């Protein structure tokens, strides 16, 4: 076939990763075991810590443009609201 | 010519065969390595190497006669052989350096000696030799947690942690006489019959082994040792055999027999044979095979072992011998187990009538502590040309058809699929 050019992945038996020597992995096969093990335990404890650890990059940003949207609406409310002959003329320009 | 056995004390047969004139005597302890906890290993392998070393010193310097043994599973085949002429004093040595005294044996610098010696041993094995570490993990990871696992050999974890009282208590709780024989294959008729039973010439230790709680079991597991160093490749797949006694020894062996054996690198091997060679040779796919049914007073294994070279193209080998085992259990030629029991005659006839006697007297220990009595090969032959396609068929679709399987390799695996690309095609969904 036509060579073509350099790949950072080869295929089964060349895959091109760091030789290494000494590591062994196990399996059990998938029937000799319950599938669900841990089912609700790990279900709960883990949901709960993973929600702790990363609570605050989506709670702070929520936050701030949460706080930004309910003050333009409150403005924009109160522009239009018994104010359209004192405060809507000054600013509109 | 006929094999002679009874029950007085310790059980004492006879495969008595004038044809060759190598007379042997020795024992067949009905404990190995199944027989003793993963946490003392290599005491089997500790007691192996002592006797060979020391006992072969003496006895070569002695007398003429060259004492060999063997650990499988479940025995130490303390095989002494002699001449035809001198079975007495080979007797009179066994009963007089093995079973006691152990005090001019274990002395604590021979022990380290061989116990140094047998490191090194087990090291270079475990550096050097490749087919019989696959094996021996494959049988490591079918028996998790059960007394069967352990290897024949041992850990070096296993071995250092052993010195003297270890052995001893092993010793005092396996060397026994009720599940301890004598074996006499050779040319010997009833000389060894009777003075075995002397005034003396027993074993210590009357008593009974110790049960084990759980006997063995199975599941699905995987062992590899990925590392690329290697130059080959090697895998050793395996389904759950047949136990010995029990009407399924013979079949399973024909079921195994039927694929054969194969080496890619010989004029008279490639030329003959069936589907799977054939198909294989087209390309180069693979350069060896070994189709082993082996089986044990627990639980039995059959297996196919191979060791090839190219690494690209392990998945298409791994297919082609799973296509082919179920097309064993869907679907067999008449020709096809017509030659499969030739073939098996001749291996057995082969086997079990090797000139040398160590050989037919371990086997004969082995049957007789397992079957209870000696199987002459004449009944074998009549139950062999019984065996027709509709009891394979049977056999195959209980061992085999969907079944869990346990492989375990050591080299260039990498190119393997995990489980579910060499489990879930056993059928190939058109049976
Ligand atoms: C909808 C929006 C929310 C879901 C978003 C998408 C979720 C998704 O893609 O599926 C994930 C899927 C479980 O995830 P997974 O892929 O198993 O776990 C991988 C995790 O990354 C790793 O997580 P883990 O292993 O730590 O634990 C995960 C755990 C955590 O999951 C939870 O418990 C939920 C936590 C998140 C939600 C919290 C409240 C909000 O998941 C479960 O509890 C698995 C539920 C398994 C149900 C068992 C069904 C058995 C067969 C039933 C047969 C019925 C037959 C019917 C008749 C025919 O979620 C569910 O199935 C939960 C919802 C259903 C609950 C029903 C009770
Ligand atoms: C809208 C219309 C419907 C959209 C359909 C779109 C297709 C479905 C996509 C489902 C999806 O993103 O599954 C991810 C999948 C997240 O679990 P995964 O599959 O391990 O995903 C990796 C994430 O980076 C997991 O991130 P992590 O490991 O850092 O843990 C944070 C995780 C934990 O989330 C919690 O805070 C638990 C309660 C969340 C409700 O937060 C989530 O991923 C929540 C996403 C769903 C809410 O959804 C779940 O939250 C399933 C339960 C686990
Ligand atoms: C997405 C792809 C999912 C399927 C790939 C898969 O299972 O690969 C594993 C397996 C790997 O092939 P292999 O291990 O070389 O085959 C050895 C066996 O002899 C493979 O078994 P075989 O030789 O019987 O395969 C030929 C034929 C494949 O069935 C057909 O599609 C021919 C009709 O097998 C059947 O499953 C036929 C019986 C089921 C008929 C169901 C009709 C539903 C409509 O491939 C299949 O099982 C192919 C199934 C194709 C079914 C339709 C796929 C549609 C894809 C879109
Ligand atoms: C409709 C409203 C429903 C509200 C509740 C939603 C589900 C919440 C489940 C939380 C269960 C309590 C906390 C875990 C306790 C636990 O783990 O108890 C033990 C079992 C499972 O433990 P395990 O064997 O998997 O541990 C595996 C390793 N030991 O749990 C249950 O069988 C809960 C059954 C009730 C549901
Ligand atoms: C009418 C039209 C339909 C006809 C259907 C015919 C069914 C049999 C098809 C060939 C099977 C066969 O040939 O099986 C008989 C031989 C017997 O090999 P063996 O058992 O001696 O191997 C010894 C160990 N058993 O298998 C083979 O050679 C296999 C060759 C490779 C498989 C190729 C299959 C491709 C066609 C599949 C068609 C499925 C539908
Ligand atoms: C990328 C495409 C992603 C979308 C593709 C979704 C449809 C393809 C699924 C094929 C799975 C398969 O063909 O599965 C084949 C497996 C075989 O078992 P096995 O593989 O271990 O045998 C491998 C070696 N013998 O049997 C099953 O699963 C049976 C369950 C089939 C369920 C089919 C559900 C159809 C949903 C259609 C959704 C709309 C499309």
């Amino acid at each position: 076939g036509p060579p073509s050019g350099k790949t950072y992945m080869g295929w089964w038996g060349h895959m091109g990763g760091p030789k290494q020597k000494g590591i062994t992995s196990y399996a059990v096969s998938p029937y000799a075991q319950k599938p669900l093990q841990g089912i609700f335990h790990n279900a709960v404890f883990n949901s709960f810590r993973r929600f702790k650890s990363q609570f605050l990059y989506v709670l702070i940003p929520a936050g701030i443009y949460w706080y930004w949207w309910k003050n333009g609406n409150e403005y924009n409310e109160f522009l239009y609201s018994k104010a359209g002959r004192e405060e809507l003329e000054r600013v509109n320009v | 010519a006929e094999v002679t056995q009874l029950s007085n004390g310790i059980v004492v047969a006879t495969e008595h065969n004038p044809s060759a004139h190598t007379a042997s005597v020795g024992v067949v302890f009905g404990s190995g390595a199944a027989n003793e906890n993963p946490y003392n290993n290599g005491v089997s392998n500790l007691w192996k190497n002592i006797f060979l070393s020391k006992e072969n010193s003496a006895v070569a310097a002695k007398e003429g006669l060259a004492l060999s043994s063997n650990i499988s599973r479940d025995f130490q085949s303390y095989i002494v052989s002699s001449l035809p002429g001198s079975t007495d004093k080979s007797l009179d040595f066994l009963n007089q350096s093995f079973i006691q005294q152990k005090a001019n044996l274990l002395s604590s610098s021979n022990f380290e000696a061989t116990k140094k010696s047998v490191l090194k041993q087990v090291q270079d094995f475990e550096e050097n030799d490749h087919p019989n570490r696959v094996l021996e993990h494959l049988h490591s990871t079918a028996f998790q947690n059960t007394p069967l696992s352990l290897p024949t050999r041992g850990t070096l974890e296993s071995l250092e942690n052993l010195v003297v009282a270890d052995l001893e208590s092993f010793a005092n709780n396996h060397f026994l006489n009720s599940n301890a024989v004598v074996v006499g294959t050779g040319n010997i008729k009833h000389e060894d019959l009777v003075n075995s039973i002397e005034s003396k010439n027993l074993s210590l230790q009357t008593g009974t082994k110790p049960v084990l709680k759980k006997k063995a079991a199975f599941l699905g597991s995987e062992v590899r040792l990925r590392d690329d160093t290697l130059p080959k490749a090697w895998i050793s797949l395996a389904v759950e055999g047949e136990p010995v006694n029990s009407p399924n020894y013979f079949v399973a062996k024909l079921a195994a027999q039927i694929f054969g054996s194969y080496n890619a690198f010989e004029p008279a091997s490639r030329l003959q044979g069936i589907k799977l060679l054939d198909n294989i040779q087209e390309y180069q796919l693979c350069d060896n095979f070994n189709h082993f049914s082996l089986s044990y007073k627990d639980s039995g294994l059959w297996g196919f072992s191979t060791a090839t070279r190219n690494v690209t193209m392990i998945d298409d080998l791994i297919h082609f011998t799973l296509k082919q085992w179920n097309r064993l259990t869907i679907s067999v030629t008449d020709t096809e187990v017509e030659r499969a029991k030739s073939l098996l005659k001749l291996q057995l006839g082969q086997l079990y009538e090797s000139g040398n006697p160590v050989n037919d007297a371990n086997l004969l220990g082995a049957e007789v502590l397992i079957k209870g009595s000696k199987l002459s090969l004449g009944e074998a032959f009549k139950k062999i040309d019984a065996i027709t396609v509709k009891d394979v068929k049977a056999w195959a679709g209980k061992r085999l058809w969907d079944q869990d399987i346990a492989i375990a390799g050591t080299g260039q695996i990498e190119g393997l699929l995990d489980y579910m690309r060499i489990r879930s095609d056993m059928s190939m969904m058109r049976w």
